[PDB]
């Protein structure tokens, strides 16, 4: 009776902008921690952002995706956004969000795709 | 007499979770501290209240060995004085402890590709921890008013969370393997000494 589940993948140019959402569900994301991780076709699964339960430094992200993405935590609507701007073709592929709440919770995970040149 | 079983914690393939720190009992065997401290592979041996040089030339009636898992920017927590969600919540040192504390990195032990969500710590709690108490209940913390009745909510919220350690994170949000020695003198045969 806990799920969370992640939407606002999509297909996007250039330095684009794209907002995901952990939609959290059974249990209140206010002092939890989620993870974003990426999947890119056949590589290694890597970490990209985290928030934290606490702390005055909250945010973490990667050295890939620092300053251009942003993890937020909605209350009144219980989920998590991911803030990515001026995206680039080399950072597109599956993200997830994972919690841990007495158990790992995955997501089913979004398709990101950035693209690059003329049409 | 015999050797003191210090490879058994030291070496453990799993450390405990800092909210429930396990304890090994030492007694009855010889003990050389000096490979311990001079071995280079510990980023923290810090005593208090006793020279780790001259360590091997005291004996002790039992000696306590603490072990669990934190993040880097923790390790400084695990002091006498200190302040934290560690030493409030999770472990405390008193303030006249005589012991040393012991941490390292165990990035390349402890941590999995995708995470490794094993090692747990607590976020809440009504009143500070005593010096090596030790909290094991799972009960939803009341932040507000209003009672929780065993269901996670609004100022009701599951009191443990994970590191969740990922090779790449930043060393402040590694994992750190912590000893911690306690030495103890009774009304009784000191029972391990050195070489």
């Amino acid at each position: 009776q806990v799920q969370l589940v992640e939407s606002g993948g999509g297909l996007v140019q250039a330095g684009g902008s794209l907002r995901l959402s952990c939609a959290a569900s059974g249990f209140p994301v206010a002092y939890k921690t989620m993870w974003w991780y990426r999947q890119a076709p056949g590589k290694e699964r890597e970490w990209v952002a985290a928030i934290e339960s606490y702390g005055i430094k909250w945010t973490r992200y990667a050295d890939s995706v620092k300053g251009r993405f942003t993890i937020s935590r909605d209350n009144a609507k219980n989920t998590v956004y991911l803030q990515m701007n001026s995206l680039k073709p080399e950072d597109t592929a599956v993200y997830y969000c994972i919690v841990w709440v007495g158990a790992q919770y995955h997501g089913q995970g979004t398709q990101v795709t950035v693209s690059a040149g003329r049409a | 007499t015999n050797l003191c079983p210090f490879g058994e914690v030291f070496n453990a393939t799993r450390f405990a979770s800092v909210y429930a720190w396990n304890r090994k009992r030492i007694s009855n065997c010889v003990a050389d501290y000096s490979v311990l401290y001079n071995s280079a592979s510990f980023s923290t041996f810090k005593c208090y209240g006793v020279s780790p040089t001259k360590l091997n030339d005291l004996c002790f009636t039992n000696v306590y060995a603490d072990s669990f898992v934190i993040r880097g920017d923790e390790v400084r927590q695990i002091a006498p004085g200190q302040t934290g969600k560690i030493a409030d919540y999770n472990y405390k040192l008193p303030d006249d402890f005589t012991g040393c504390v012991i941490a390292w990195n165990s990035n390349n032990l402890d941590s999995k590709v995708g995470g490794n969500y094993n090692y747990l710590y607590r976020l809440f709690r009504k009143s500070n921890l005593k010096p090596f108490e030790r909290d094991i209940s799972t009960e939803i913390y009341q932040a507000g008013s209003t009672p929780c009745n065993g269901v996670e909510g609004f100022n009701c919220y599951f009191p443990l969370q994970s590191y969740g350690f990922q090779p790449t994170n930043g060393v402040g949000y590694q994992p750190y393997r912590v000893v911690v020695l306690s030495f103890e003198l009774l009304h009784a045969p000191a029972t391990v000494c050195g070489p």
